[PDB]
């Protein structure tokens, strides 16, 4: 998923943009993956329950 | 001579009371048990900071200088004690070839039976000075424990890259290491851990405990890391003709402009980007210093002239006379603009003509451009080059002067495929791919497996082997002695016991079973 | 950047006369090869340009039918090929790198000839 | 019938059920026939 | 298209060279070149009055009348120069000896 | 082909079958 | 070279508004029974607290 | 909810703004929203245990 950047794949953020910018695409990223993987650790904790 | 520096070179990290806890800072501080020079006026190397002790009898060691050149170039820092008055100067110094002691200026301030410690670090152009100074009677530094306190911070805003003493002593240097440090009731540390020492210390920091309770913990993931670095390009020997695009004599009008393929090439985009001729040089879905590790399917160069006012609109997502009517981009549009004034080359001139993205509709409505060597800025003539970048999805053809390196298979490497990069092992496939695929991908969007642009092979990308780290502790209360579990790693690739669950390295494999006490998995504890 | 060239040569008319130019200190593909000539006591005469990329070759009036040029990429060479010579044609011929046209597409460039051969006199 | 399907991009996969959209002709649409006599 | 070109000055004095078109060149496309005797031309100026790499000396003009100038003589500017037009095919004015 | 040509009919030069694609979603 | 900026008098025993050198905040001024060291300027409680 | 946009009406962003700054402006709107509803999710999950 992008979740807003414009791409999917950290390596592309990282050898098309300078940090000014691949920060900003990144972040995106983060947001989306560290929400992802907050909604499946509630969803194996309340299964685990 | 080399000595241990065992657990000195700790020091109070700021100005904070702290007591009855044990609290985790990353600071450059002198790693535990490291390799410190043992000196009886040599230069040293001040790298990020410099851990310095000396042992007297008699007040050898007066001073120190710290700088670049230290030959009267630049401002260097002279700190001197003489007889009874610490100087400390930052003057443009002509110092001597060896500088000894006998028996423009920005800042200036005057004030074995001893160990005296120091710390010199440099950070945002102040320097500190942390110290401590206490009795001994010792060849070495004795071993024991102590942290330094905060002195001196001198505003000189002075780079220090080398250092030199002024006349036993002995020279560290600093790192950014996370440590634990044990404060007591009074606010000063009494013990330490290094938690980049060793497994056990990684044990007690993880759990913010100097002593830790029997049981397997996970403290850090292992990884193996790349040993080459490999960069494949086709071959392509043909210099990529950006000047023929930049440099033509002819340039098309707004209506009609001239859209050149750029194929079968070495893209060299430093001269593009570093020349000073052009008035903007603005990309989107790129950086324009990264277009030199990139390769493109393909470019395209849009050429044509327009007016000053509305070179803003040579741009995704505008409007306006060009950007609705004559030359129209993307709004996801990938590629570079680069635009400059050609008042001198077309301006006279009443031949450029004006009125979906890249619909070029020529049908014949049209107005001219007064193009006038005398007009305003607004009003010159600008010459447009804009350049589609078709990115990686198919192979790539159009690639920058990059100098390619042999493959190097079945190892961890650090690799780029046309622009494609990433860190893992290149093995042969047995995958088929169609010929305009250059790669696949995984369920997870990553790169399967490449084709090399040079030989007609396909291979897998391998992740290079990870794993969680466990560290196997009896109880700091019995023993420091700890046992460490790889998960799911080979032992070739990490007294050395292979498992389901991992590589076990320092436990001692027994036939005889036992009831459970500390588990590590798949019927092993 | 160098240009050099093939040393001089006698014919007698009606006879053919192949004049080699071998270049060095960049990439051949992107410039194209002009030929001038200058018969002694007279100006500079532009013969020809052939492109090293593509083959595409544009020719002065006065030599078409008469000159053939071609290239070599794998030697860094371009020759020039002077069929059915004459008295008239007594002549110094320069090899010189051509910015003028572009070597892949053909169109006039802002530019001139930078980089000149010695020139191959042929008599 | 079922004909109208192509490869929607150039990228390798395999062993995979892939989700995407595009202009595909439509299973089982009316389709115009030309003969050539 | 037909190029003219149309010198006696000592060391230290500012030289004029002319050349005139039988029809408009496009002007960046005007180029001068220098020879000197027992040597191959180099180019001097392109596109009217840009510098060649390498090279006092300056270009400038438009239509169908354009010059090349040098600021000071010295010794080695005593050349032939040319005029060169390209945006029509290619041709050379008969040049002119600089002494 | 980068054409940048507006395309809106065509025709057949010489049986053969014409039919018109859709925006729609497919599992492949 | 830095301007002289200007202090106020501290009042104890009250709920204050409080700007210690760099360190701001709101709370209750009270006398204490911790012995900072000679270079220590301000404390923390567990939790990274002032 | 606004949650950082202009309006938490989707029809009057739409009516608003066009596509290049609209999408910036319904992007807080379905962060906001797509996050209540997982926070809702939660809820059911946790009381039907
Ligand atoms: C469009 O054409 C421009 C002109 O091209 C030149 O003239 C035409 C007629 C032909 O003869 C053509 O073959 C010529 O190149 C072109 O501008 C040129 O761009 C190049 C860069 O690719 C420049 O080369 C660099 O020059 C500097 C020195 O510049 C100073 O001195 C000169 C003296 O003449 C002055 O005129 C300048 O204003 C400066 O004061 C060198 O230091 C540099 O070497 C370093 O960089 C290279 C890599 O580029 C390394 O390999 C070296 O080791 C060094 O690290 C280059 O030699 C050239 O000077 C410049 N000429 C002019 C007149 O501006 C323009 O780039 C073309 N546009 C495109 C898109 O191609
Ligand atoms: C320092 O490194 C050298 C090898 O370069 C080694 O011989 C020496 O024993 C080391 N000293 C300490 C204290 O680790
Ligand atoms: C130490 O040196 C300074 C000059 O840097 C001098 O002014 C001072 O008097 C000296 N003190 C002693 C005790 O020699
Ligand atoms: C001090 O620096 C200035 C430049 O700012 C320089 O001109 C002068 O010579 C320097 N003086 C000495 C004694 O080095
Ligand atoms: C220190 O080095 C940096 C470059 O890394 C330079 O920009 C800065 O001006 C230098 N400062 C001094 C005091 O020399
Ligand atoms: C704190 O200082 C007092 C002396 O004022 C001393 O008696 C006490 O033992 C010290 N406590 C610690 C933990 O160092
Ligand atoms: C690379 O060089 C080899 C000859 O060594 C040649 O056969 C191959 O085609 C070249 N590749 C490219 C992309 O030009
Ligand atoms: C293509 O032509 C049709 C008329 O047949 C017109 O309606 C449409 O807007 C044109 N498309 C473009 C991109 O110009
Ligand atoms: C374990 O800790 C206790 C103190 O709680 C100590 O008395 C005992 O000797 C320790 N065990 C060993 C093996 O030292
Ligand atoms: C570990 O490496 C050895 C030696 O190559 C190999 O024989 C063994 O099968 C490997 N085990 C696993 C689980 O990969
Ligand atoms: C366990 O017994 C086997 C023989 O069955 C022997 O080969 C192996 O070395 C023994 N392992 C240990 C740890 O004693």
């Amino acid at each position: 998923s992008n979740f807003g950047a414009i791409s999917s794949v950290l390596n592309d953020i990282l050898s098309r943009l300078d940090p000014p910018e691949a920060e900003v695409q990144i972040d995106r990223l983060i947001t989306g993956r560290l929400q992802s993987l907050q909604t499946y650790v509630t969803q194996q904790l309340i299964r685990a329950a | 001579a080399y000595t241990n520096s065992f657990t000195r070179g700790v020091y109070y990290p700021d100005k904070v009371f702290r007591s009855s806890v044990l609290h985790s800072t990353q600071d450059l501080f002198l790693p535990f048990f490291s390799n410190v020079t043992w000196f009886h006026n040599p230069v040293l190397p001040f790298n990020d900071g410099v851990y310095f002790a000396s042992t007297e009898k008699s007040n050898i060691i007066r001073g120190w200088i710290f700088g670049t050149t230290l030959d009267s170039k630049t401002q260097s820092l002279l700190i001197v004690n003489n007889a009874t008055n610490v100087v400390i100067k930052v003057c443009e110094f002509q110092f001597c070839n060896d500088p000894f002691l006998g028996v423009n200026c920005t800042f200036e301030y005057v004030s074995f039976k001893n160990l005296r410690e120091f710390v010199f670090k440099n950070i945002d152009g102040y320097f500190k000075i942390y110290s401590k100074h206490t009795p001994i009677n010792l060849r070495d530094l004795p071993q024991g424990f102590s942290a330094l306190e905060p002195l001196v911070d001198l505003p000189i805003g002075i780079n220090i890259t080398r250092f030199q003493t002024l006349l036993a002593y002995y020279v560290g240097y600093l790192q950014p290491r996370t440590f634990l440090l044990k404060y007591n009731e009074n606010g000063t540390i009494t013990d330490a851990v290094d938690c980049a020492l060793d497994p056990l210390s990684e044990t007690k920091c993880t759990l913010k405990s100097f002593t830790v309770e029997k049981g397997i913990y996970q403290t850090s993931n292992f990884r193996v890391q790349p040993t080459e670095s490999i960069v494949r390009f086709p071959n392509i020997t043909n210099l990529c003709p950006f000047g023929e695009v930049f440099n033509a004599t002819r340039f098309a009008s707004v209506y009609a402009w001239n859209r050149k393929r750029i194929s079968n090439c070495v893209a060299d985009y430093s001269v593009l980007y570093n020349s000073a001729s052009f008035s903007t040089f603005k990309c989107y879905g790129v950086s324009p210093t990264k277009l030199n590790d990139l390769c493109f399917t393909n470019v395209y160069a849009d050429s044509f002239v327009i007016r000053g006012d509305e070179v803003r609109q040579i741009a995704p997502g505008q409007t306006g006379k060009i950007a609705d009517y004559n030359y129209k981009l993307p709004d996801d549009f990938t590629g570079c603009v680069i635009a400059w004034n050609s008042n001198n080359l077309d301006s006279k001139n009443y031949n450029y003509l004006y009125r979906k993205p890249f619909e070029r509709d020529i049908s014949t409505p049209l107005q001219s451009y007064g193009f006038q060597p005398t007009n305003g800025v607004g009003y010159q003539p600008y010459r447009v080059v804009v350049l589609s970048f078709e990115l990686l999805h198919a192979p790539a053809t159009v690639c920058g002067p990059k100098k390619s390196t042999n493959l190097v298979k079945n190892k961890c490497v650090n690799f780029n495929f046309n622009g494609l990069t990433g860190t893992g092992v290149l093995t042969e496939s047995n995958k088929k791919f169609l010929p305009f695929q250059q790669f696949g991908r995984d369920i997870a969007d990553t790169t399967d497996a490449v084709r090399d642009p040079q030989t007609l092979e396909i291979l897998d990308i391998t992740p290079c082997s990870f794993g969680g780290v466990s560290v196997i502790t009896p109880g700091t209360n019995t023993s420091n002695q700890v046992a460490v579990l790889y998960q799911d790693v080979n032992c070739t690739e990490v007294n050395v016991f292979q498992t389901r669950a991992g590589c076990l390295i320092g436990a001692e494999h027994v036939n005889n079973s036992y009831e459970c006490d500390i588990p590590i998995g798949a019927g092993i504890c | 950047v160098q240009l050099v060239q093939s040393g001089a040569e006698v014919k007698k008319p009606g006879a053919s006369v192949k004049v080699s130019c071998k270049a060095s200190g960049y990439p051949f593909t992107s410039y194209g090869i002009s030929w001038v000539r200058q018969a002694p006591g007279q100006g500079l005469e532009w013969m020809g340009w052939i492109s090293t990329y593509n083959g595409n070759t544009n020719y002065a009036q006065k030599f078409q039918g008469r000159v053939t040029m071609t290239t070599d990429t794998s030697t860094t060479t371009g020759y020039m090929e002077l069929r059915r010579l004459r008295s008239d044609d007594t002549a110094v011929y320069y090899c010189a790198r051509d910015y003028t046209r572009g070597a892949w597409f053909g169109e006039s460039l802002i530019g001139g000839f930078d980089n000149w051969g010695q020139g191959t006199l042929v008599t | 019938f079922t004909r109208g399907v192509y490869y929607p991009d150039k990228v390798f996969r395999s062993s995979v059920l892939h989700s995407t959209q595009d202009l595909f002709l439509p299973f089982f649409s009316n389709v115009t026939w030309f003969h050539a006599i | 298209i037909v190029l003219t070109q149309s010198l006696s000055l000592s060391p230290g004095e500012r030289a004029t060279l002319s050349c005139r078109a039988s029809q408009t060149v496009s002007s960046t496309s005007l180029a001068w070149y220098q020879q000197k005797p027992g040597q191959a031309p180099r180019l001097l100026i392109y596109g009217a009055s840009s510098r060649a790499t390498g090279i006092r000396f300056s270009g400038s003009g438009s239509g169908t009348d354009f010059t090349l100038t040098i600021s000071r003589l010295e010794p080695e500017d005593f050349a032939v120069y040319y005029c060169q037009q390209h945006d029509t095919s290619l041709t050379f004015g008969g040049g002119t000896k600089v002494e």
